[PDB]
């Protein structure tokens, strides 16, 4: 089998600001095969009680799921996405970014 | 509107792990309504929208019967392509199907769609003629010579413009105004120093549905394809999308560019600007 | 709802 590598994007629901409460995604797709783990970090801590999407795939077969929790950003606190795949020698960390 | 039923599948053998896991979602266009999980604890169909919640027992068990019926056919499946590809019994395998019909505002069939993937490569396809297969390769040409000999796509044709289409409509009927909608786009232009001589204009769309969006930048009208960064939509977790275009931009020549959002929640494309 | 034709490959 072909095995393909995740996309990630992290990323709120809201256009982030300091001290207001929002929501952290953390979006893979075009992963193959269809297992993966995926965690949210806080200031390099795994977060607790992270929810998930249902597998899913687009019309052209890419794998797809959303990986989400509430959270407050501040300006010091750090978010990223943490993605293990069996194409991935070590965990692929993607930071959050407000402007991206 | 024009609307779509579809149905993802996904089939994964597990070898020594007893039956492959079969998983399926349902969506009305962009709103996901069921999921179904050979996994999970008394495995049955269960509702992820709420226009669904008001179907009675009937209907979640009479999913039910037909969701383990199509997990052990997927079983079967996955079983002769494992012949067709010479593959050992020892690797683990996946086979991805979707169906579905679209239909526009009369509400009749527009087109259906019916195709498979086997290990996430293309497999066979139902043409749009809905009477003709399109194969990836030699070993989906064994299953395209069957599907013919058995005229099965006749069957299929005949589910895609009768049932597929009568439960789109129920659907509709239950959802109103939570599938009928268009919610357009909240649009805005952020500007991003790189050095003296240089910035990014990233043009944001959030919080539209359906997830459909076009986002391009212009330089004095002419297209910039080129010369964009367009992340791939990606959904907001509350039944919403986003997506941003950003383009380099040389100090001074940011009133040249122009931001272009086309969506079906707007009547006319938005043009922006750094503002 | 999921059709209840089913197919083999
Ligand atoms: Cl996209």
């Amino acid at each position: 089998m072909i095995q393909r590598t995740p996309k990630i994007q992290v990323y709120s629901r809201h256009p982030a600001e300091n001290g207001k409460s929002n929501f952290l995604n953390c979006y893979v797709s075009g992963f193959h095969p269809s297992d993966i783990e995926v965690d949210l970090l806080k200031n390099g801590e795994r977060i607790e009680k992270v929810e998930h999407s249902d597998l899913s795939f687009s019309k052209d077969w890419s794998f797809y799921l959303l990986y989400y929790t509430e959270f407050t950003p501040t300006e010091k606190d750090e978010y990223a996405c943490r993605v293990n795949h069996v194409t991935l020698s070590q965990p692929k960390i993607v930071k959050w970014d407000r402007d991206m | 509107g024009s609307h779509s039923m579809r149905y993802f599948y996904t089939s994964v053998s597990r070898p020594g792990r007893g039956e492959p896991r079969f998983i399926s979602v349902g969506y009305v266009d962009d709103t996901q309504f069921v999921r179904f999980d050979s996994d999970a604890a008394s495995p049955r169909e269960e509702p992820r929208a709420p226009w669904i919640e008001q179907e009675g027992p009937e209907y979640w068990d009479r999913n039910t019967q037909i969701y383990k019926a199509q997990a052990q056919t997927d079983r079967e499946s996955l079983r002769n392509l494992r012949g067709y590809y010479n593959q050992s019994e020892a690797g683990s395998h996946t086979l991805q199907s979707m169906y579905g019909c679209d239909v526009g505002p009369d509400g009749r069939l527009l087109r259906g769609h019916d195709q498979y993937a086997y290990d996430g490569k293309d497999y066979i396809a139902l043409n749009e003629d809905l009477r003709s297969w399109t194969a990836a390769d030699t070993a989906a040409q064994i299953t395209q010579r069957k599907w013919e000999a058995a005229r099965e796509a006749e069957q299929r044709r005949a589910y895609l413009e009768g049932e597929c289409v009568e439960w789109l409509r129920r659907y509709l009927e239950n959802g109103k105004d939570k599938l009928e909608r268009a919610d357009p786009p909240k649009t805005h232009v952020t500007h991003h120093p790189i050095s003296d001589h240089e910035a990014t204009l990233r043009c944001w769309a959030l919080g539209f549905y359906p997830a459909e969006i076009t986002l391009t930048w212009q330089r004095d009208g002419e297209d910039q394809t080129q010369d964009t960064e367009l992340v791939e939509t990606r959904p907001a977790g509350d039944r919403t999308f986003q997506k941003w275009a950003a383009v380099v931009v040389p100090s001074g020549e940011e009133q040249r560019y122009t931001c272009h959002v086309q969506h079906e929640g707007l009547p006319k494309p938005l043009t922006l600007r750094w503002e | 709802s999921p059709r209840w034709y089913f197919y083999y490959t």
